[PDB]
This record gives structure tokens, C-alpha cells and sequence, in this order.
RNA sequence: AAUUGAAGAGUUUGAUCAUGGCUCAGAUUGAACGCUGGCGGCAGGCCUAACACAUGCAAGUCGAACGGUAACAGGAAGAAGCUUGCUUCUUUGCUGACGAGUGGCGGACGGGUGAGUAAUGUCUGGGAAACUGCCUGAUGGAGGGGGAUAACUACUGGAAACGGUAGCUAAUACCGCAUAACGUCGCAAGACCAAAGAGGGGGACCUUCGGGCCUCUUGCCAUCGGAUGUGCCCAGAUGGGAUUAGCUAGUAGGUGGGGUAACGGCUCACCUAGGCGACGAUCCCUAGCUGGUCUGAGAGGAUGACCAGCCACACUGGAACUGAGACACGGUCCAGACUCCUACGGGAGGCAGCAGUGGGGAAUAUUGCACAAUGGGCGCAAGCCUGAUGCAGCCAUGCCGCGUGUAUGAAGAAGGCCUUCGGGUUGUAAAGUACUUUCAGCGGGGAGGAAGGGAGUAAAGUUAAUACCUUUGCUCAUUGACGUUACCCGCAGAAGAAGCACCGGCUAACUCCGUGCCAGCAGCCGCGGUAAUACGGAGGGUGCAAGCGUUAAUCGGAAUUACUGGGC
């Protein structure tokens, strides 16, 4: 409608896209790491782990995903790594 | 807000002069007071507690040139204040700007002293006021202004000023005109023929 | 973007069925992306396309030359509405007066052209019939001149006839066109004056040269010589001319067929006037003593607009239309309303466009615009924002001659009926609003069928309004015609616990003709106290009571005398009350004895139907069961005057105007009242 | 975030700012956090016009509270210690 | 000194007492209606259809974030309007600024409404598991690189809105890398995560004369706190009906995973089989709650307009995104109802935001002025936006004042009414004669809301600096919507301004005529069928007064649901 802050709209949608892929792609590292953990896999439980660690806070950091969220994964996810191995 | 109708009809009603004609002549007398009410003024005024209840508070209306919307108001005023709400009743009402005119001489008849104040001809503690519902405090010189000074109805106002009865809880003059509310009157002064315990029943109620 | 000298300001003026519309429709798709927009796109259609002011631009070159705005005024909502046209007039600078080239006689097409005299305004021909068979531009030349006397010069001729309609020549500058469509004018070019026509073209050609050379010994000299004066000048010549009402130029084409309208648009900036070359328009200072001035056409000087049109708005709400005479009315504003007085808040201001509104910040001197605000405001008021004393003007009268009975079927439609007729009176102040005296209905008075017709409609729909819309109703008089023989008036009941009792008798007989309204005439010949005098003043009154309702058809009674002779008072009653009662019997009484009879009025009317109408308006009016008195002559036409029961006038207003086309008109007024006819005096009782 | 503002409780024609320590959000004469002195446009020329108390003012404005443009007004108007 | 203050009467019956209803005297209200109506101040002003809506407006702003020339406002080498000193744009972005655009921030605040919800609510009193833009305290980082895009250029589908390819370019836009504690994961060890630069000014010197560099200010990033806001938990309290008595299978609880800012059946799998319910579940009906408000002696009853807090809603229903905060009021997507635009392929929009329109109803108004004030958003600031707010218009709706004259004035006019014809009454009322002039009208003068900003200066803080900037004084020129302001003064004339109900008792105020269980009056009792103070009119009087009555509504009266304070 026009409003002049109808660009408030392709503003955000433009950030939609932006914050759907990086909030998507943290997610596939995540799955990754309770998948290993699911099958046993001890090895690639940690290796999996230090590669969602440094994306986890960076997201976290950045605003679409801030604090709790992140520490709760790695909380969580480092206290299913050292249930059976 | 005012009456304007025939004011002798309203002392003859009531039995008692209201000093609406206080003018000149005294006594009120050469018009026809008393048996006079109206048609059937030989008709005995055989009423009821309400009746004589009411012609109390009525006849003091009358006096002041008060009506009900602002009567009222000086009721649930008197009663509000600490003290007897009879004799507060009484003071709102000695307070008036305009009655604080008429005892002082600066007016022949209340109505007159009243007129006076309407078309600010009078003055306060500096400031003029116009309106009669000014309740006069102690401490305050009420006068009239350097204008329209010492002219016509305020002679003869000041005139019979002397031979009346003559307040003493104000100071008035004669040369400045001017005056002083020194205090409030109290039950003491003015009464006579006058009761509050009847006035305020038919309020109370 | 705003030149004053540049506003063309018009209204497409002619006869009924004559073009009006078609050639309006054709100026605004010329005129008119939009084009191709409506390109490949009855009466409430009719009336809603139709709007106050439409825009549009026309130049014969996009840049590096002369750009034009034509704001073509037009909505008279009736056939040749004088109404609409002189208003229109007042408020303008020109007018365009479409003929009908197959159209015969167009008697009434007469009717809009006084109209244009009557506001002396400049105003240009187009005989838009060249197509149509008996399309004659020759005889719409001719007709002119002997009917009209417009004096009118041949601009433009016809190439071809009728179905061989192909092309138009410009003879102002030597230069034809062809078109090579039949329709939707998308081929037009520049051709050269073929053969056969170069002669015809070389005549009139000099003919026109010597037009524009009469009013100047200059122009004289050059005449004489051939000499071709200035054409910067002889466009400048004919303009002086035509402006100054002395010469009408005539134009040529098919409005249907989309051939010279083009053409036509030139002539309207080539010769039609401005905002500027009408004079300046008068008015009077309130003073009493007159004191006439002229308001100079000057954006600068003190405003001063006239409002000539209230407009209800299914959106904006009230709309009040102004023409802007000097000064500038601006929004935000408040402006002073001088034929009242007070103050008036301005809130917007806004153009009526073809598809749209437009918000703007002013409207100078010269222009037009709708004002959304102004609630007390209404027609013929004059403001003046600036201070500048406002002053009016208003110099007629519209007539009406019908009336039509509405008894809305509701009480809900009588309220909304009201507003249907106080919100529609501040539109068109011709007509009136009232209540039959003896119905107690609602009267509505026009000019014709149409108009009604179309009101009726905006009733029912508009305003919801279903109700048994009236045609004729009835009313009448009543009076005998013989002296009473006796007729007594007793009244004796014991109906009060106590006695009643009123006796007399009285000798009413019918009364003679008056100016006065003393048809009623009482005298007491009461002797010698036959009947108290305590009690004449009853019986007058019970008498007066009865006169309100009479036998035939409860209706109050007139013109007699009544006379009391004797009478008598009784043991306990003899009473103000019990004479009262006594005197209505004996009215009653009387009244139905003496042979009683209807009273209708009578009208005074005079016809004015042409010259050759004349004897068909005499046998109608013979067969209305009239009486001639005698026929005046008037012009080139005849005045019949006669009496003719307004009850059988019944449509007597159409029935006319349908042998005239409308040619005809007529004034009606009360003359006196006559004793009805037999057959009809039986129809009443009931 | 919070910021002293006044008010507006006063009458038409004859207004009476009244000086509060409240959340910019809130509206002006909506809800407030304290009230801390006031503020009167027409007190003419007696005694008494504007009694602001600043040892509450400079809790907060060194708090955390901001400051408005009529409100410092009145702060360097009244002088500060005299 | 500070909730110190309670009344009754009319009517059952022939009469009385008692019991028990109805009605009136008292206040009050977003009122309406009927009649009338002069002014000012203040306040309030769609209770019914959250019924449907035209247009304008209600949220824009920053160039001190950036790329940049398009408009108009300055400068400009050099070209020219040429009437050879009077002077116009080719452009250029050099800059005061600025359309669109990118980015930051506010659009989640204000404002409106009573729809729902009888409990994700509110009021009151606490609690613990968290988050918290801007505004702030403290302590460190502010290094070094890369890949794109809007604008714009070329082309192009379009009616419009609004796009489709190929190009290319910058930043406080975005994403890596380096750096890493008092932070996060974790018992620990270790491991791991951020950033953005942009302006003002500047002395020796100097360069690829744009700058580096020096310095200052304003921002960015991290952690721990203050403050504020928010979500959540728990107890009590929070309407009516029993002619609703059993209700519930994600419903109760455990465990594990998952899940959100956070706790939790918030979810799922599994195991357990309980959980709620006479102290009133469930169901149905109705209704926002509270501070308070109205009344009442109090206790209570009634109520929830305006002002203020909270919750919920934003045409209906559902869901999600962005973001610190919204499952968003002028935001978005879908479905339903509806309206508008269209070249017919295709789109757009919602006033329970201000005014206003259609419609409903007994009834509720202007499509105003200004950001001068306060306050909010952005910004260093100057300013800009701002239908909040400040004011004005409309209405007697209400509250509170005022005026419509003031004195003098007779055997007491005329006239009207009554009359035992003497007289009485209207009646100091009118006329007449003096005097005065608030309000309205006219002509002038003229407070306050104005504090701050904008340029010159004197320092005082920083700095290599007296330049810049912040703060504090000084000086000078100035910034009013209201408004013909408030108020005050002058001129003339009493000139422009009174109606309304009632008069049998209740209940202040009565005679005559007219009417005669007829016409009509009425809250109750009860009046009229021949002297009617009750009906109608008149005379007079009384009660009020720009209000007066009527009706409607809650409470009191009413101890008439009686806990205080009743009976069988």
C-alpha cells in the first residue's frame, strides 16, 4: 500500500532470504552432529563438532540467533559426546 | 438570575420587612404589607411543619437575592465547613460582595448595593470585580473606584447608612469611600427573627 | 501551465437529438494513453458519464507551437436546457451551436440559440450532418440567414455528397484532407484542392477576404485593390469580428463520421474567445443606491467568484462549483460570504476530470474547480475572501406549469422525499416544493416528462424511494344556486345529565361575486331577543365549524350570505355551547337544501405556438372544452388566450408541447371560480 | 528509555506542567515512574512558580535518565545551589 | 486539623391495628425528548450495527553512512547571450543541499475500541529458571583482505502498478582471516567467537598534493553490572443458573530426546493410571478488570464514559517473517466476505487512527489552525516529521458565574378578574421623572504561554595549538496557531435579551366563569352525571430560571433478602 516505508518491506524480505540460508546452513552442521551420535560414531561426534562450534557463536554474535540458542546445542551436543565415548 | 418582579410582594408575604424598599422610607408601611399576600391575604396561613420549615429558608432567599441552584450550593458549603452548619449557612451568604456593600452604606438596598457591583464600580485589594458571588475575606479593603465617585445613589446609600442599625466587623468611611472586612459575623450579630435548624431540616431530608 | 489566454472554456449547445452529445463524446476521444485506454473499452449512464468540466490538449505541434486546453462545459440534464445553458453562458467565454443538417424545420433549436443572444455570447456554427442524406450544408446556410439571421460566412464546403463523403478543404488557407477510413479516424493527409473544386474554392475564397476587411477604411482600400490583407490579421479580423457579435463563422462535418472535427478544434482557438475578450462582468456595491462596476478579469486584483452550482457527492459530499472571476481563492482559507454573513473554512480544492480528481493548492481568476467545505453556501451567492465588498446579480425567472402529487407510501419515504427536494432545490431553483391545500400531499413543479421522469428516478433509486408516483388528483368547490326556503336548526338532547337545548333558524342563500375575500357574509336580524345576545356569538362560531366540510365532498364552504331571524332560549340550558351546537345543524342543513353544485377554477392561458401552430393549438384548446376569447398576434407567432377548467387542463402542458416539438410554450394564472359540469358533479359525491 | 518530562495537567488557556521522571514510550501525561516537583507557566509575579527537586533529578539523569530541552530550562533557570 | 454523622408521607377497611406491595419527597447520568433560550469559563460529546466506507491526513527522518548527478539555489577553467562590459549555460558534484536508491533507526511507541476471554485476563501479595534497542558504570579491542548489488548505462515486456537480461561501481551494506579474557562449552584440560569506519581542524617536513601523519569528537565490537521493559510461576480475591452431576485419553505424573529468550507435555516415544469435581468441575447465559466513580450515616448497593494502569483485538479465520521487543493498528502471505481500478491478460484496498459519508437509532459535532508550547522518532547540531498535544468551530448535555436594569413613583390610572356593588385585586407593577452601563455592539490600547536557538566575544576544559568542539557568562539582531486573545480604557442608550411548571391531599400556591361520569385530568388516593380550589379558560399566586418539565436509569427511602439490622 503505498505508505512510503513500503520499501520497509522489500527490506526485510531482502533480509529474509539473507537470514533464511545462514539459519539454514547451521542447521545441516547441527543434524551432522547429532547424526554421529545417533549411529555411535565417536570420531566424527567431536570432528563434526569443531566444525558447527566457530558457526554456532558466529551466527549467535551476529543477531539472527543470539545467545541461549547457541549455548544450548554445544551444551547439549557436548554432553551427548561423552555418554558412550 | 435575578427577580426584577415586584419586591414588596415578597415582604408582605413572609410577615417581615426584607429591606428590599430600605431606600427612604422604613418600616415599609404606605404600600400595602401584611393583609395583602394576594386575592384571598384575609386567608389565615394555616400550614404544616414543611410549610413553616420552608418559609424560613424562602424568606431568607428573598433577603440576600439568593436563588436555589446557588442556595444550595452555600447549604452543602456550610455543611461541608466545621462548625454549626446554621450559622456557616449564614456566613457564605454575609460574605456575598454585594451584601458586603449593603451594611457598609455604599448601597441604599441590597439590589442596589448589588447593581453597583455588576457594572464594576467597586474595587478589592486592587483589583476590580464584577460578579456579587465573591466571598469577601477578612483583611480586604473593598471600595468603590476614583470613577463615577461619590455620584448619585451612593450619597443617599450613605446616607441613611447611620441611622440603621450599623454593623461593626467592617470599617466604613466617608471621604475615600472605602472599606474594610475586619472579620466575619458572627451568630451574635443579625439574627432576631431568623432560624437555621428549620432551613437546614428541609435540606436534610 | 496556467496562461489565462489560453483557457478555453465551452458547452456544446444545440436542438434535442440534434448532436449535442455525440459531438461532445467526439471532442473528448480527440481530445483525449488514454485514448487507446477507452478505445477497446440508460439514463442513469447517460447522466453518469456526463461531468462538470472535461480536460484535454490539442496543439499542432507537440513544440515550438501554440498549445491549448478545451474544457468542454456540458450535464444540462434536459434536452436544450435554457437552464443549464444560460448559467453556463454567465459562467463562460463561448458556446458551439450544433444543427441538424438532415433536420428540417429544428423549430426548437430556435430555443438555444436565444439563449446564446440573451448572454451575449460568442458562440461558432457546425453542421454536423454532412454524411446523412439531406445532408445540406447550403440549406443549414440558408436557414441561418432567413431564420436566424446570424449572418453566417461559409468557412468550409463539402467535398463530395452524402455517402461520397470523403474530405473537407480548409478555405482559410487554401488546403484540403482526404481520410482514408470510413471510421475510428486512425489515416488522415495533407492533400491538394482537387479539380473540379478548385473554381468553387477561388469564389468564396474572395468571398471570405472580403469579409474581413468591412469595419475599417484600412481594410477597405486593400479590398479594393485585392490586395490580401496580413493573414495573421485575417484570422485576427474574423476573430475581432466574431467576438464582437457582429459575424458567425460556419463550420462543416460528421461528428459520427470523425470528419472535420479536427477542424473544428482549430476554429475554437483560432476564433472562439477567451476568459479575456468578453467583457469585463458587472455588479452592484451594497450601498442600495446601485453603483455598477466592472470586475477586470486581473489574477491580482481582490477575488470575487460566483457559486452556480450545489452538488451532492456519493464520496466527497457537498460540492459547490465556482467561476472564479478576479482575485485567487486558495485552500486553507477563509472567505467571506456577504449575501449572508459569515465566515466560510475552506478545506480543498478540485478539478473534475474524465477518470479522475485532482487535489490542487488554488484556482486563479479565469478558472473553475469544485470546493469540498462551504456548508451554508449556496446558489447565486457571491464571496469575496480579499474583503472586497461582494456583490450579485441574477436577471430571470424559470417557469413551470406542471405539478406533480407525491404521497410517498411511507412516512419514511416523506422524510427522505424532503431531502429529495430541499437537497435537489439548491441545484435547480426553478422548481417548488408545497402541500395540496386540500389533500395535504407533496407538489413538485418542473418544465417536462423528462425532467420528472428522470427526478422520479433519482427518488426512487438515489434516495430508496418506492411510492405511487402521482399523476392527476382532484380537488373542488362547492355553493348552491336557489334561495333557501326555511331550514331550522334543532338541537335538544338530554345528553349531559342536565338538558341541552339551541333552536334557529336562518336564510342562507347564495352570496354575489366579490374581489374581497368576503365570499362569507353573516348579519343578525334577531328582533327582540328572541335569542339572547349571550349566545349570537355561538351560533356564529357553530356555523363557522360546519363551512369547513361540506356535503358533496367534505369541503369547505364559500360565497354565502346567512341570515339569523328567530330563534328562543330554554328552561336550564342557554349556553355559549348550546348555541354553538344549534348553529351547525342549521348550516348543514341549508346547505345540502339549496340545491348544491361544484366550483372549479378557472385559468387564464395563453399559447404561444409558432405561426403555423397557431390554428393547431386553437382546435386543442376547443376540444378542451375551453372558450376562446380571442388570439393575439406576437412575432412570427400567435398568443391564444382562453378559460379552461384547470381540472381539464389535465396534461393539457404535454399534450401541447408534443404538437409544437416544445415549439409552444404556455403561461397559466387563476382567473375565478365557475360552476362545475353536470357529469362531472356526480363523480364528486361519495 | 526513561526521561523527565512535564505533565501537562493543567487546564486549557492556563496549563500546569507537571514535571515527572517516566519512560520516553509512556505517553506525556500517562504512566510515570516519580513524581519530582512541577512547573507553572502562569504563577505570575508572587512568590511561588517553580519547585523543582534536584537532589532527586540528579539521581537519575546520573542514573541513566536523559534529559528534555524545557526541563534543563528549568534546571539552569532556577540557578542550581542559590 | 484530616470518611464526627441516620426523618417521612399517600393507599386495603365503615373505622382500627398489624402484615405486606406499589408510589412520591432526596441526589445522580456520555441522556434523549417537548417548550424556550442572552453571554462567558471549564468539561464532555456514535451507549445501537467490531455495520459498511469516498478523499485528505495520521511515520517519517539522516548526506556528520555511501555511490552520485536529476531538479534549484551558488562557485567554475573555458566557452559566449552580444545592444564590445550591461552579461547566459555546454557542463562540471568543487559544495550549500537533494529525487530516487543502498544503509541505520523509528514503523512492536503514541492514538482507538468492548469484540472476545469467567480465565495464557485483571486486582493484591510474593517468587526464580531469563532476555532486555536507545539511554549508562568499568575494563580491552579498533589489525588485515575479498567477493557482490541498488542507483546508473544499453536493450526490453507494461495501460498502470510494477518488472525482465546483459554491465559495472562505493560505503558505518555483507561475508572470511588474524587477534581472545573477568566471556561461552566444560569438574578440568583444552577448544572456540567480534569489529566499521566515518567527520572537524591542524604546525617543522613530505608523498602516488586525493592524503599519510598529529589530535579531537561521534560510532562499531566483546564481557561484566545499573536502569527500564518483557515473558513466566504461585496463593487469595474476581457474575448468575442445579430446571447442567459426573468430567478428562496429551487429559495427570515419571524418563529420555527434541524444542523457545526462559521453566513447563511446549512436543514426541515409552512407562505409570491417575487428574479435576458439593469449599460447586463441566455446561449454558452474561460481562473486559482495576484505580475510582454515583448514592448511602456507615455497612453495602450500583457502576467501569471522559482521565490513568493492565489484558485482548485491529473486516473474519489461520500462519509465518523481520526485529531487542509484534505471530505486527496505517507490515506480509493464504482462505472467506466486500469494494475499487483495468486496454480484460492482470492488480489494489479496510477509520474499533482525526474529521467526514451511507445506514440504524430517541440521540452524540468540523473533512479547522500550528508544530509557538509539551512530548515522541531521527540527527552532533541546525532542522525535519508529528490529526499525540496545544487551540478553534458546533451543541445549553452538564457544572459554575453573570445580565436581561437601578431608585423615585398615587388614595391607588385605564383596562381585565371577582364582587355580599361599599369594595377588593392585578398594583411600586405601568406611565412620568432622575441615575447608572458589567455582558452584546463599536472604536483603541495591550499581559502571559519565549525558554531556547542563530551570529559576534571572554574564558574555562582537551590539544603540539590561542585554530575545532563542549560547557558557562557577556552583547546584539530576532523566532506566536490561538486572537478582532485574556484584561483594561473610551462612546451611546436601559438601549439588544424571559420563559416554564404547578396550585384537592401528599406538597409552597384559589376565586369566578365555561363544561356536566360528556369533553378530559391522573405518580397514589381519587375527581366530572348542576354552584367542581383537582377538567378547560381567565384572574391571581407559588415553585424555578437560561434553564424548566417529561421519560428512562442506579442508589437511598426500603429493617422491603433485615452480617450491622426481620420473621415462620
Amino acid at each position: 500500500n503505498i505508505k512510503s516505508a513500503k520499501k520497509r518491506a522489500i527490506q526485510s524480505e531482502k533480509a529474509r532470504k539473507h537470514n533464511a540460508s545462514r539459519r539454514s546452513m547451521m542447521r545441516t552442521f547441527i543434524k551432522k552432529v547429532y547424526a554421529a551420535i545417533e549411529a555411535g560414531d565417536k570420531a566424527a561426534a567431536q570432528k563434526a563438532f569443531n566444525e558447527m562450534q566457530p558457526i554456532v557463536d558466529r551466527q549467535a554474535a551476529k543477531g539472527l540467533i543470539h545467545k541461549n540458542k547457541a549455548a544450548r546445542h554445544k551444551a547439549n551436543l557436548t554432553a551427548q559426546i561423552n555418554k558412550l565415548a | 438570575a435575578r427577580y426584577l418582579g415586584p419586591k414588596l410582594k415578597l415582604s408582605r408575604r413572609e410577615g417581615t420587612d426584607l429591606f428590599l424598599k430600605s431606600g427612604v422610607r422604613a418600616i415599609d408601611t404606605k404600600c400595602k404589607i401584611e393583609q395583602a399576600p394576594g386575592q384571598h391575604g384575609a386567608r389565615k396561613p394555616r400550614l404544616s411543619d414543611y410549610g413553616v420549615q420552608l418559609r424560613e429558608k424562602q424568606k431568607v432567599r428573598r433577603i440576600y437575592g439568593v436563588l436555589e441552584r446557588q442556595f444550595r450550593n452555600y447549604y452543602k458549603e456550610a455543611a461541608r465547613l466545621k462548625g454549626n452548619t446554621g450559622e456557616n449557612l449564614l456566613a457564605l451568604l454575609e460574605g456575598r460582595l454585594d451584601n458586603v456593600v449593603y451594611r457598609m452604606g455604599f448601597g441604599a438596598t441590597r439590589a442596589e448595593a448589588r447593581q453597583l457591583v455588576s457594572h464594576k464600580a467597586i474595587m478589592v485589594n486592587g483589583r476590580v470585580v464584577n460578579i456579587a458571588s465573591y466571598q469577601v475575606s477578612p483583611n480586604d479593603v473593598v471600595s468603590i473606584r476614583e470613577k463615577a465617585k461619590k455620584q448619585s445613589r451612593v450619597k443617599a446609600a450613605l446616607e441613611l447608612a447611620e441611622q440603621r442599625e450599623k454593623p461593626t466587623w467592617l470599617e466604613v468611611d466617608a471621604g475615600k469611600m472605602e472599606g474594610t472586612f475586619k472579620r466575619k459575623p458572627e451568630r451574635s450579630d443579625l439574627s432576631a427573627d431568623i432560624n437555621e435548624h428549620l432551613i437546614v431540616e428541609l435540606y436534610s431530608k | 501551465t496556467t496562461p489565462i489566454a489560453r483557457y478555453r472554456n465551452i458547452g456544446i449547445s444545440a436542438h434535442i437529438d440534434a448532436g449535442k452529445t455525440t459531438t461532445t463524446e467526439r471532442i473528448l476521444f480527440y481530445t483525449g494513453g488514454e485514448v487507446h485506454d477507452g478505445a477497446a473499452t440508460e439514463q442513469e449512464r447517460g447522466i453518469t458519464i456526463t461531468s462538470a468540466a472535461t480536460t484535454a490538449f490539442w496543439s499542432g505541434m507537440a513544440k515550438q507551437y501554440e498549445p491549448h486546453r478545451i474544457n468542454i462545459i456540458d450535464t444540462p440534464g434536459h434536452v436544450d436546457f435554457t437552464i443549464e445553458v444560460e448559467r453556463s453562458m454567465r459562467v463562460l467565454d463561448g458556446a458551439v451551436m450544433v444543427y441538424c443538417a438532415v433536420g428540417g424545420v429544428q423549430p426548437q433549436s430556435e430555443t438555444v440559440w436565444r439563449q446564446a443572444n440573451k448572454y451575449k455570447v460568442p458562440r461558432i456554427a457546425f453542421v454536423n450532418k454532412m454524411d446523412r442524406m439531406g445532408a445540406n450544408f447550403l440549406k443549414v446556410v440558408n436557414q441561418i440567414k432567413t431564420r436566424l439571421g446570424a449572418n453566417p460566412v461559409p468557412l468550409q464546403l463539402a467535398i463530395g455528397a452524402e455517402e461520397h463523403f470523403t474530405g473537407v478543404v480548409d478555405l482559410v488557407k487554401m488546403k484540403a484532407i482526404n481520410w482514408n477510413d470510413a471510421d475510428q479516424g486512425v489515416t488522415f493527409e495533407y492533400e491538394d484542392i482537387p479539380a473540379d473544386m478548385v473554381e468553387l474554392a477561388n469564389e468564396w475564397h474572395q468571398n471570405l477576404i472580403e469579409s474581413a476587411a468591412e469595419a475599417s477604411e484600412e481594410l477597405m482600400e486593400k479590398y479594393l485593390g485585392g490586395e490580401e490583407l496580413t493573414e495573421a490579421e485575417i484570422k485576427g479580423a474574423l476573430r475581432q469580428r466574431v467576438l464582437n457579435n457582429e459575424i458567425i463563422l460556419v463550420t462543416c462535418g460528421s461528428a459520427f463520421k470523425n470528419k472535420g472535427v479536427q477542424a473544428m478544434l482549430d476554429a475554437v482557438i483560432d476564433y472562439l474567445p477567451s476568459p479575456v475578450d468578453v467583457p469585463a462582468i458587472n455588479g452592484i456595491l451594497d450601498d442600495g443606491k446601485d453603483t455598477p462596476a466592472e470586475r477586470h478579469a486581473s489574477d491580482d486584483e481582490p477575488f470575487s467568484a460566483l457559486a452556480f452550482k450545489i452538488a451532492t457527492d456519493p464520496f466527497v459530499g457537498n460540492l459547490t462549483f465556482f467561476r472564479v472571476y478576479s482575485g485567487v481563492v486558495n485552500s486553507g482559507d477563509t472567505v467571506l460570504n456577504s449575501v449572508k454573513a459569515a465566515r466560510e473554512r475552506f478545506g480543498r480544492i478540485v478539478q473534475m476530470h474524465a477518470n479522475k480528481r485532482e487535489e490542487i493548492k488554488e484556482v486563479r481568476a479565469g478558472d473553475i474547480a469544485a470546493a469540498i467545505g462551504l456548508k451554508d453556501v449556496t446558489t447565486g451567492d457571491t464571496l469575496c475572501d480579499p474583503d472586497a465588498p461582494i456583490i450579485l446579480e441574477r436577471m430571470e425567472f424559470p417557469e413551470p406549469v406542471i405539478s406533480i402529487a407525491v404521497e410517498p407510501k411511507t412516512k419514511a419515504d416523506q422524510e427522505k422525499m424532503g431531502l429529495a427536494l430541499g437537497r435537489l432545490a439548491k441545484e435547480d431553483p426553478s422548481f417548488r416544493v408545497w402541500t395540496d391545500e386540500e389533500s395535504n400531499q407533496t407538489i413538485i413543479a418542473g418544465m417536462g416528462e423528462l425532467h420528472l421522469d428522470i427526478i422520479v428516478d433519482r427518488m426512487k433509486r438515489e434516495f430508496n424511494v418506492e411510492a405511487n408516483v402521482g399523476k392527476p388528483q382532484v380537488a373542488y368547490r362547492e355553493t348552491i344556486r336557489q334561495k333557501v326556503t326555511d331550514v331550522e336548526g334543532k338541537h335538544a338532547k338530554q345528553s349531559g345529565g342536565r338538558g341541552q337545548y339551541g333552536h334557529v333558524v336562518i336564510d342562507m342563500y347564495p352570496l354575489e361575486p366579490g374581489s374581497n375575500p368576503k365570499g362569507y357574509e353573516f348579519i343578525n336580524d334577531i328582533k327582540g331577543g328572541v335569542i339572547p345576545g349571550e349566545y349570537i356569538p355561538a351560533v356564529d362560531k357553530g356555523i363557522q365549524e360546519q363551512l369547513k366540510a361540506g356535503p358533496l365532498a367534505g369541503y369547505p364552504v364559500v360565497d354565502m350570505g346567512i341570515r339569523l331571524h328567530f330563534g328562543s332560549y330554554h328552561d336550564v340550558d342557554s349556553s355559549e355551547l348550546a348555541f354553538k351546537l344549534a348553529a351547525s345543524i342549521a348550516f348543514k342543513e341549508g346547505f345540502k337544501k339549496a340545491k348544491p353544485v361544484l366550483l372549479e377554477p378557472i385559468m387564464k392561458v395563453e399559447v404561444e405556438t409558432p405561426e403555423e401552430n397557431t390554428g393547431d393549438v386553437i382546435g386543442d384548446l376547443s376540444r378542451r372544452r375551453g372558450m376562446l376569447k380571442g388570439q393575439e398576434s406576437e412575432v412570427t407567432g400567435v398568443k391564444i388566450h382562453a378559460e379552461v377548467p384547470l381540472s381539464e387542463m389535465f396534461g393539457y402542458a404535454t399534450q401541447l408541447r408534443s404538437l409544437t416539438k416544445g415549439r409552444a410554450s404556455y403561461t397559466m394564472e387563476f382567473l375565478k371560480y365557475d360552476e362545475a359540469p353536470s357529469n362531472v358533479a356526480q363523480a364528486v359525491i361519495e | 528509555m526513561v526521561t523527565i518530562r512535564l505533565a501537562r495537567h493543567g487546564a486549557k488557556k492556563r496549563p500546569f506542567y507537571q514535571v515527572v521522571v517516566a519512560d520516553s514510550r509512556n505517553a506525556r501525561n500517562g504512566r510515570f515512574i516519580e513524581r519530582v516537583g512541577f512547573f507553572n507557566p502562569i504563577a505570575s509575579e508572587k512568590e511561588e512558580g517553580t519547585r523543582l527537586d534536584l537532589d532527586r533529578i540528579a539521581h537519575w539523569v546520573g542514573q541513566g535518565a536523559t534529559i528534555s530541552d524545557r526541563v534543563a530550562a528549568l534546571i539552569k533557570e532556577v540557578n542550581k545551589a542559590a
